[PDB]
């Protein structure tokens, strides 16, 4: 079984450089072409280049001329993508991908590497309750949630009652605020008759800052 | 170099009904070997793209026979004979015939379902947040169809502008509905200076707009 293991997510300040690695295994490295593809959040796919694993030559997308350097290490079966003079526009998930058919199109992808380019510093979120009430009821159904404010960079995950609660859960995509910090909400609709009986805790995980917040949402 | 353009940009199809997505290359895409390396990928949110069709018309391993590809010259079509709920995401055409290899801008396939009005809920800021000097007021529009919706914030009947941000979830996997979260951000001092907080919701499922409100400190 073919595997492509990429290096972890990176936070970079504008003007800095990043080097992403892609470790290949489970197949003969020189058999399949290696490609680098990026996607800015909410945008399309952008082909960066194709690396020949044997001769080490890269065919580049000219948009990345003098900015991107794509290499391969035969001894470690690892591909690298280096991107210099990083700007806000370079915030994207960077993927390495191979073509298991032997041709120039690709089919097997690495997990991706989020590279966030910003002046903002890594910060864990503030977690505030969105308490249920009568203004949050709808005929035996009540809504409640957690407001996950002022964090950097993406991503955050939200679970309810350690994963025991999944029905009626809506975790909204984050919004980037003018402060350069992210904010999101996670809601859930439950029977309004469970409000006195059932405990509701949102479990907020922000791996980039090593933050884990458990917030009980009490009724009003 | 070779620009890939897709038609339509998005479409909503009833499960069981056909879907057709076109791709156009700005110039011919015949590789030196005589093959046309036109591929179709499907990308689901939070996932990497999955190869469906390669060389215009060949299905990749594990791809259901409801997906088919056709085309010649500069015009290519991906067809789904009968759409399934699992087919949702962004479809991309891609050419690996002439360097630099290029993708189309994507086609979002959505599920068409019946109109459903949203359930509207308003949340005042928490007392814990107020202690830090900021007040976030949240308006929730739950389980509606179609996506098109308007949220308007009013603070003591005065229309708010430039102090709110909204977010929409992807179509629900069970009911094919959308949900929308709108957050009104004010300072504690500004929030305490006012009483009435309302969000007015405009949607196709509602005969007239629905207003959800609260009075500060009640």
């Amino acid at each position: 079984q073919v595997q492509l293991v990429q290096s972890g997510a990176e936070v970079k300040k504008p003007g800095a450089s990043v080097k992403v690695s892609c470790k290949a295994s489970g197949y003969t490295f020189t058999d399949y072409y290696m490609h680098w593809v990026r996607q800015a959040p909410g945008q399309g796919l952008e082909w960066m280049g194709e690396t020949n694993p044997r001769n080490g030559g890269t065919t580049y997308n000219e948009k990345f001329k003098g900015k991107a350097t794509m290499t391969r290490d035969t001894s470690t079966s690892t591909a690298y993508m280096e991107l210099s003079s990083l700007r806000s526009e370079d915030t994207a998930v960077y993927y390495c991908t191979i073509g298991t058919s032997g041709y120039d199109y690709f089919d097997y992808w690495g997990q991706g590497t989020l590279v966030t380019v910003s002046s903002a510093s890594t910060k864990g979120p503030s977690v505030f309750p969105l308490a249920p009430s009568s203004k949050s009821t709808s005929g035996g159904t009540a809504a409640l949630g957690c407001l996950v404010k002022d964090y950097f960079p993406e991503p955050v995950t939200v679970s309810w009652n350690s994963g025991a609660l999944t029905s009626g859960v809506h975790t909204f995509p984050a919004v980037l605020q003018s402060s350069g910090l992210y904010s999101l909400s996670s809601v859930v609709t439950v029977p309004s008759s469970s409000l006195g009986t059932q405990t509701y805790i949102c479990n907020v995980n922000h791996k980039p800052s090593n933050t884990k917040v458990d917030k009980k949402v009490e009724p009003k | 170099d070779i620009v890939m353009t897709q038609t339509p940009l998005s479409l909503s199809v009833t499960p069981g009904q056909p879907a057709s997505i076109s791709c156009r290359s700005s110039q011919s895409i015949v590789h030196s070997d005589g093959n046309i390396y036109l591929e179709w990928y499907l990308q689901k949110p939070g996932q990497s793209p999955k190869l469906l069709i390669y060389k215009v018309s060949y299905r990749f391993s594990g791809v259901p026979d409801r997906f088919s590809g056709s085309g010649s010259g500069t015009g290519f079509t991906l067809k789904i004979s009968r759409v399934e709920a699992e087919d949702v995401g962004v479809y991309y055409c891609f050419q690996a015939s002439h360097v630099p290899y290029t993708f189309g801008g994507g086609t979002k396939l959505e599920i068409k379902r019946t109109v459903a009005a949203p359930s509207v809920f308003i949340f005042p800021p928490s007392d814990e947040q107020l202690k830090s000097g900021t007040a976030s007021v949240v308006c929730l529009l739950n389980n509606f169809y179609p996506r098109e919706a308007k949220v308007q914030w009013k603070v003591d009947n005065a229309l708010q502008s430039g102090n709110s941000q909204e977010s929409v979830t992807e179509q629900d996997s069970k009911d094919s509905t959308y949900s929308l979260s709108s957050t009104l951000t004010l300072s504690k001092a500004d929030y305490e200076k006012h009483k009435v907080y309302a969000c007015e919701v405009t949607h196709q499922g509602l005969s007239s707009p629905v207003t959800k409100s609260f009075n500060r400190g009640e």
